[PDB]
RNA sequence: GGUUAAGCGACUAAGCGUACACGGUGGAUGCCCUGGCAGUCAGAGGCGAUGAAGGACGUGCUAAUCUGCGAUAAGCGUCGG
RNA sequence: CCCGGCGAGGGGAGUGAAAAAGAACCUGAAACCGUGUACGUACAAGCAGUGGGAGCACGCUUAGGCGUGUGACUGCGUACC
RNA sequence: AGGACCGAACCGACUAAUGUUGAAAAAUUAGCGGAUGACUUGUGGCUGGGGGUGAAAGGCCAAUCAAACCGGGAGAUAGCU
RNA sequence: GUGAAGAGGGAAACAACCCAGACCGCCAGCUAAGGUCCCAAAGUCAUGGUUAAGUGGGAAACGAUGUGCGCGGAAGAUGUAACGGGGCUAAACCAUGCACCGAAGCUGCGGCAGCGACGCGCGUUGUUGGGUAGGGGAGCGUUCUGUAAGCCUGCGAAGGUGUGCUGUGAGGCAUGCUGGAGGUAUCAGAAGUGCGAAUGCUGACAUAAGUAACGAUAAAGCGGGUGAAAAGCCCGCUCGCCGGAAGACCAAGGGUUCCUGUCCAACGUUAAUCGGGGCAGGGUGAGUCGACCCCUAAGGCGAGGCCGAAAGGCGU
């Protein structure tokens, strides 16, 4: 069975990456929330 | 003079080792080594090493001679269990307990 | 029910059994003593000793039977040139099965089977 | 002022489990089962403190009946005669005498028979 | 189908009453080497019935 | 005396139960506090294009991670303690 | 030092006030699992107790019964929420 | 020539059996349908929740769908258990 | 009226029927309902009648030379099974009588408590004490604060675990062992104050059970090596399987799994000397391969711009 997660680094970075998050204010708020929570990994980037 | 050997965290369930332990309880140690030699169990190898260690402890630390020694007390206690996850069908996970045991042999001459 | 039936299945199908006993007969002929499980040794008697009896009479046809069996010219040559004459007078019982305890890996009853004149 | 329940809970559980000594299986090991066992045991003990008197009176009457019929009178007539003779020995003592003094019980039987005659 | 009641340690012991291993009745002693061995089995030093049957 | 007959009859524990002794497992309990929680009195109420918050990578006699630091890299100068 | 696989684990020795404080480490409860001992248990039917109760074992200190453990047999008795 | 025929790759999923605490949260085995097309497939892109998409089944939209998931209102409300 | 919210005795068993309302203790007595052959306590009781059907111990309409209450009618499916059983010719039925048994009822003895009356908290006395929802009263215990820079405590605290004593209870005290540094009277004060249930939550540990299973029925055998140990590791010889793949090379994806040495706790559904496991070391070399780069597609972003409460949407 084809499972739901079919990895693609390009698609991953484009849809969830740092620059994608910074592109919109809602993404920027995601980043602000993750910084407030103290996440070691802000995005899928690293 | 009682002399003890323990094998703590023996990797075998206490129920499997107690079968072998029952064979030699109260036996003369030469007879016990004979019995363990021809018992076709893993627990036989484990218990035999414990018994030989006990006999050697008696001879060396306590000065006793092997001909007088009997397996005065033998018991197997449960040691800590290692907990493992063995997947089953349909995404259900089952826990595997990998049980260990503490083998204690007490040899004495009287 | 298996009344009066003979031959051990040994948890193998027929082709595997036949191939395994061909191999094992070859090993027994070339080494003259092999260590195998007791049931396999007991069934191996019934495969090897007929080979030796066949080897008692040296002919082209007999050598071709001993080659159709065992499929090995090393083994056929040893049979007809050594074991045949070595056992020329002995009427059967060319092998000897010596029980030798238990296999460590799986507690199988092990046995040495050897040619009697080794 | 947080209160940890450990010591007090251990004390109550230990108390019940001590009362449950001798019971089979979980009934002496397991507090849920032991507590039920101890309560039922107390219930039984209360009921039996009553039943003990009935059982012993029944036993005394049986022994008195046996001894009286050995002396030729049934318990009914024997007790009736002792009432008639104004003899107030009770069944416990009467049964003790029946077992241990056949002569004294024979005297009592004769006294009762005289009263009934 | 599955139990309704936890079987007791008593019943577990009763079931296991037949699980005890039987020790080897007694060993044989080779007439030549003097080593003990299972009867009808070669000794650890390769003896059987007083014969060195396997070298080494 | 012995035999026979009749009657009655303990001694067994494969295991199991109860009690006790000694253990194992487990990590409760008690005790503990470099952690928190709530405040009081003060302080400061911002940081950032002189590049922030937050990171990446690096940096040691250093293999790792943490702390510090930034190719001048567990630190450089100067003034004072 | 010794057994052990140049193991694991253990027994000694030593340290220590204490290793039954040995790092799987303060105290170490209970479930659960054992070993030893006493008693019972293989003609016996059911909430497994309770009332009666023999026998046995054990500890006793007017030498007497007492205490403790067990519980043959027997009356009654269908858990808790 | 052909939404032509038979038939592998490939796409599907009609039947039966097995499996159904599976080898597998949908498979395996034996058969079956399409197999130059309204085909199939890689990579990338777009459509976002009362919204999308739908050769239309209330189908599908991350094993979730007669209204996704996550956080919040929120300790909703519960004459009920 | 009882149960609900009520135990006890009887009706075999049997909430609601009968008797009777449990304050506690007693190895005393008398009774109720109901009983008195044995199970099973008490009459194989007495007197006088009836029944022959096991009626008693299931039932009609109707029918019968039964007899001084009895018969047929009267068939069910696991087992007698429509007396509780054994059994009973009374141990059935009726009447009379006297006995006895029979309850946690009554009485006796000892104890506790509530309420009230009389007299000075005490006494005397009467009486009461089943209990759910619920109301009232009185306490126990836990943590913390004051008392308390007190008191106890290394001559052993808390905790744990036994034992004994003690109270109506919650409980309390003492003490052995363990433990090794805390505890805390008293009277007050405050509560995260008491658990067996919530298909409660978390951890631990059981059960089924040493059971099912060990994951493709392509398949192994033997010799040698190494090793503590080899079915599985290495070598060899056979053997079998794939071969439009189960071979080879990449992309994506992964990220050191690669190679060597070493180790075998854990991991590997077994063993393991072996390993994609632990540990250490090594290994990836580009002008030409690829990316980057140049160029664009779908699409994205988008100076200005247009639009929009704001956010923002579209777009040159
Ligand atoms: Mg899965
Ligand atoms: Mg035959
Ligand atoms: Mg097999
Ligand atoms: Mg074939
Ligand atoms: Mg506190
Ligand atoms: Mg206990
Ligand atoms: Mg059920
Ligand atoms: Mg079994
Ligand atoms: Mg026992
Ligand atoms: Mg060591
Ligand atoms: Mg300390
Ligand atoms: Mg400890
Ligand atoms: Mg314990
Ligand atoms: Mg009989
Ligand atoms: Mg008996
Ligand atoms: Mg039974
Ligand atoms: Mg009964
Ligand atoms: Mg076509
Ligand atoms: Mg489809
Ligand atoms: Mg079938
Ligand atoms: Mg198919
Ligand atoms: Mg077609
Ligand atoms: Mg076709
Ligand atoms: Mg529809
Ligand atoms: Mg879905
Ligand atoms: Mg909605
Ligand atoms: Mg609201
Ligand atoms: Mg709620
Ligand atoms: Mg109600
Ligand atoms: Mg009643
Ligand atoms: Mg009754
Ligand atoms: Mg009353
Ligand atoms: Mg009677
Ligand atoms: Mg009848
Ligand atoms: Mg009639
Ligand atoms: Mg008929
Ligand atoms: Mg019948
Ligand atoms: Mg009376
Ligand atoms: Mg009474
Ligand atoms: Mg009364
Ligand atoms: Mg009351
Ligand atoms: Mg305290
Ligand atoms: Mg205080
Ligand atoms: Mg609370
Ligand atoms: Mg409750
Ligand atoms: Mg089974
Ligand atoms: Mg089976
Ligand atoms: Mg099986
Ligand atoms: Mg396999
Ligand atoms: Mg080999
Ligand atoms: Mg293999
Ligand atoms: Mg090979
Ligand atoms: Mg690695
Ligand atoms: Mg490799
Ligand atoms: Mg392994
Ligand atoms: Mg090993
Ligand atoms: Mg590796
Ligand atoms: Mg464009
Ligand atoms: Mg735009
Ligand atoms: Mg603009």
């Amino acid at each position: 069975m084809k499972r739901t997660f079919q990895p693609s680094v390009l698609k991953r970075n484009r849809s969830h990456g740092f620059r994608a998050r910074m592109a919109t204010k809602n993404g920027r708020q995601v980043l602000a929330r993750r910084r407030a929570k103290g996440r070691a990994r802000l995005t899928v980037s690293k | 003079m009682e002399t003890i050997a323990k094998h703590r965290h023996a990797r075998s369930s206490a129920q499997k080792v107690r079968l072998v332990a029952d064979l030699i309880r109260g036996k003369k140690v030469s007879q016990a080594l004979d019995i363990l030699t021809y018992t076709n169990k893993k627990a036989a190898v484990l218990v035999k090493k414990v018994l030989e260690s006990a006999i050697a402890n008696a001879e060396h630390n306590d000065g006793a001679d092997i001909d007088d020694l009997k397996v005065t007390k033998i018991f197997v206690d449960e040691g800590p269990s290692m907990k493992r996850i063995m997947p089953r069908a349909k995404g259900r996970a089952d826990r595997i307990l990998k049980r260990t045991s503490h083998i204690t042999v007490v040899v004495s001459d009287r | 029910m298996r009344h009066r039936k003979s031959g051990r299945q040994l948890n193998r199908n027929s082709s595997h059994r036949q191939a395994m006993f061909r191999n094992m007969a070859g090993s027994l002929v070339r080494h003259e003593i092999i260590k195998t499980t007791l049931p396999k040794a007991k069934e191996l008697r019934r495969v090897v000793e007929p080979l030796i009896t066949l080897a008692k009479t040296d002919s082209v046809a007999n050598r071709r039977l001993a080659f159709a069996r065992t499929r090995d010219n090393e083994i056929v040559a040893k049979l007809f040139n050594e074991l045949g004459p070595r056992f020329a007078s002995r009427a059967g019982g060319y092998t000897r099965i010596l029980k030798c305890g238990f296999r460590a890996g799986d507690n199988a009853p092990m046995a040495y089977i050897e040619l009697v004149d080794r | 002022a947080r209160v940890k329940r450990g010591v007090i809970a251990r004390a109550r559980h230990k108390k019940i489990l001590k009362q449950a000594k001798g019971y089979y299986g979980a009934r002496s090991r397991v507090y849920r089962v032991a507590f039920q066992a101890v309560i039922k045991a107390g219930q039984y003990a209360y009921r039996d403190r009553r039943q003990r008197k009935r059982q012993f009176r029944q036993l005394w009457i049986a022994r008195i009946n046996a001894a009286a019929r050995q002396n030729g009178i049934s318990y009914s007539k024997f007790i009736n005669g002792l009432k008639k003779a104004s003899v107030e020995i009770d069944r416990k003592i009467l049964a003790d005498i029946a077992v241990f003094d056949k002569v004294a019980f024979t005297a009592l039987v004769e006294k009762a028979k005289a009263a009934l005659a | 189908a599955v139990q309704q009641n936890k079987p007791t340690r008593s019943k577990r012991g009763m079931r296991r009453s037949h699980d005890a291993l039987t020790a080897v009745t007694s060993l044989s002693v080779d007439k030549t080497s003097g080593e003990k061995h299972l009867r009808h089995h070669i000794t650890a030093d390769g003896y059987y019935r007083g014969r060195k049957v396997i070298a080494k």
